[PDB]
RNA sequence: AUGGAGAGUUUGAUCCUGGCUCAGGAUGAACGCUGGCGGCGUGCCUAAUACAUGCAAGUCGAGCGAACGGACGAGAAGCUUGCUUCUCUGAUGUUAGCGGCGGACGGGUGAGUAACACGUGGAUAACCUACCUAUAAGACUGGGAUAACUUCGGGAAACCGGAGCUAAUACCGGAUAAUAUUUUGAACCGCAUGGUUCAAAAGUGAAAGACGGUCUUGCUGUCACUUAUAGAUGGAUCCGCGCUGCAUUAGCUAGUUGGUAAGGUAACGGCUUACCAAGGCAACGAUGCAUAGCCGACCUGAGAGGGUGAUCGGCCACACUGGAACUGAGACACGGUCCAGACUCCUACGGGAGGCAGCAGUAGGGAAUCUUCCGCAAUGGGCGAAAGCCUGACGGAGCAACGCCGCGUGAGUGAUGAAGGUCUUCGGAUCGUAAAACUCUGUUAUUAGGGAAGAACAUAUGUGUAAGUAACUGUGCACAUCUUGACGGUACCUAAUCAGAAAGCCACGGCUAACUACGUGCCAGCAGCCGCGGUAAUACGUAGGUGGCAAGCGUUAUCCGGAAUUAUUGGGCGUAAAGCGCGCGUAGGCGGUUUUUUAAGUCUGAUGUGAAAGCCCACGGCUCAACCGUGGAGGGUCAUUGGAAACUGGA
């Protein structure tokens, strides 16, 4: 079986039901400078369980749409 | 304009008028179905039959596709 | 369908061609599926073919279809044989 | 190591800073002057303005009824046995219509689009797919109609209506047949949802013939048909990352964000609708505004960069404007339909017809961009069993120095330095070996002969072979034979004749290679900049001479360079432009020493991929070159996977 994408990130929203919104961080390099800029990128993921909290870093993996929005499902919890 | 053109606006009128006809029965004999097995009637399985014989003949007509026929038949089976 | 067809390069009056697979919708000196080998009708009075009989067969088999120029380019190298040979064998 | 030039101009003079200007390269260029040819390319960039005319999509009689044509050849003698009719047979044929397939391709254009549109890398356990290939199982039994046709009727027309009659591989019922649908057993498996495989029932779903062979009260070949499952092909969706300016645009959003349920779609999904909650996005630039098809590439630059997106290839979008569905495997369809609008046209005023951003071509706009050509011979596509038909795709031809490359407009000898022009110190000097003269040549030109390749074929005709069959015909495959070229009597070749017909353009104060005379006199004019010209101008205009190029040479426009003048490479801020008046601090950027560990950055491999064309390198083919072909090399901030661990990051 081919292997979907799976990214770690911190929770930065849980308000909504069933879905936590995950910030992914990662570095561009400037193409002239060669410096390295951080950069994040919200990515909104299905909890059923409403297990997630603001703060929490977690584990997600890209799936089918699931919403107008959301494309990642959440595979474990490794940090709270 | 084009000779072929102006033959292809006559088939499709007689495809259009066989192929409404067709789609009225199907459509008129899922919604007789559909009725008879929330009122519980007698005769819940004919018209349930008489749905899915219909919706079938329609598929392989290809006045509607196959996934199309699948769903409508599952979702009268399902019912009774 | 799928077509085993002759491309033309070259330049005016000096044709030179490339055997590809191609969908037949597909423009002739357009969008190919794959390479198969190069015809040169004005080369040397003598037809310089090159062929690889591999993809050709792969083709043949899957049921890309030759035109008559390029059904005669296999007969000439052979692989039009080749074909009978092992569906008859099948 | 293959690659890197500077000059003028601020001053009385100077060094520095700094802008301005120039020498280079490039173009779908245009304009001015001039103009021999060939090869290979390129040629509406502006009005996605409007379009007269022809052409750009048909095909199939081996699906079907019918009609025409009526051979071969049936009867009487007009006594005309060469002419005659219907009382026949009626062959090869042909066509309007029905039906199938195609018309969603090919061709055009870049208006819209700032978007998963595109590029690159992944995903679909959320998909769909005519024709083609393969395999398997089938193709049973019936029926009712309708074009064409005939007749009647209504219309100016376009084109409708009624009655009667008639086929199909047209249409329809039933039978039989699913891995499809429902339900119940299991077994194994992944990445939530879930995938897969095997059993037991239930409801439900097909089809077709045509042309041939034969041993012909029945088998069979080819093609067509149906279902299921694969392959191939094409299409669809999602996502990471990359991909544009403006903050004198800071807030934005209410199907909006999520959830639940239902409907809907090939399919996931606010896709949609109710219901519930208040979310979602934004200084890592939301929202708005402006502009724009994107890419492979292309131009420039030593490079890093900068600029651009013609021709060719890929992807996307559009088809008078706007909306919509129908047919279909596929379209919401350039040369289809319906409606609305604008425009154009016809009319009997009731109502009709139309869409060059297909190829030519026309008008208009513009600085500016081609023939109302030839052929399907080649390659490719549609239809057909096939011959074949269709094909403005395409192959060719035409026009244009528009570009690139090649070759010409002569060559040898030639002092006797002629004549003449120009200058002059009046000695001469220069044009000038230039000319003439003499000799020679024929690229080219002209004339006259010869004369390619591009052609493979397909088909048909034999022979063999393979599968299949009782056998045959066919079918696949192999080998022979005939026949097919728009260009075109073109390219090329040969012979004869002739230096005869074939050079122009800009510049010459400096940059910057090349100076004098005369005229003119801050005028007339020149000019990229410094400037030049007011009476002895190498700067104006002309002449002689010279220089640079050459079928071109100049000018203008635009881009890169020089410009280290946005400086990562590669600059600065005491007085030249530039340190916030100064704190407190948030985000962010950055951070002391050692050990252990990890491996995100970093380094080193492997695998896949980054189309083809192009660039580059090599080789080969064109008399050379341009050009063409082939093979490498290169191109990611790429993905996946294996190592190393100093440094950066994490612990
Ligand atoms: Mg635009
Ligand atoms: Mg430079
Ligand atoms: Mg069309
Ligand atoms: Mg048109
Ligand atoms: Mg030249
Ligand atoms: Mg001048
Ligand atoms: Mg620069
Ligand atoms: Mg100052
Ligand atoms: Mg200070
Ligand atoms: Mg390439």
């Amino acid at each position: 079986r081919n292997d979907r994408k799976v990214y770690v990130g911190k929770v930065v929203s849980d308000k909504m039901d069933k879905t936590i919104t995950v910030l992914v961080e990662t570095y561009k390099t400037h193409k002239l400078y060669g410096k390295r800029v951080k950069y994040s990128k919200k990515y909104k993921t299905h909890d059923e369980n409403n297990s997630a909290k603001l703060g929490d870093i977690v584990k997600i993996q890209e799936t089918r749409p699931l919403s107008a929005t959301k494309r990642f499902r959440l595979v474990e919890i490794v940090e709270e | 304009n084009i000779k072929s053109a102006i033959k292809r606006v006559k088939t499709t009128e007689k495809a259009e008028a066989r192929n409404i006809s067709q789609k009225s029965a199907m459509r008129t004999a899922v919604k007789n179905a559909k009725t008879a097995v929330s009122n519980n009637a007698d005769n819940k399985n004919e018209l349930v039959s008489l749905a899915v014989k219909l919706v079938d003949k329609a598929a392989q007509s290809n006045l509607i596709h196959s996934n199309k026929a699948d769903r409508i038949k599952s979702q009268l089976m399902t019912a009774n | 369908a799928v077509k085993i067809r002759l491309t033309r390069l070259g330049s005016k009056r000096n044709p030179f061609y490339r055997i590809v697979v191609a969908d037949a919708r597909s423009p002739r000196d357009g969008r190919i599926i794959e390479q198969i080998g190069t015809y040169n009708p004005t080369s040397a009075n003598a037809p310089e073919i090159k062929v690889d009989e591999a993809l050709a067969l792969k083709w043949l088999n899957d049921g890309a279809k030759p035109t008559d120029t390029v059904h005669n380019i296999l007969s000439k190298e052979g692989i039009m044989k080749k074909f009978d040979e092992q569906k008859k064998a099948k």
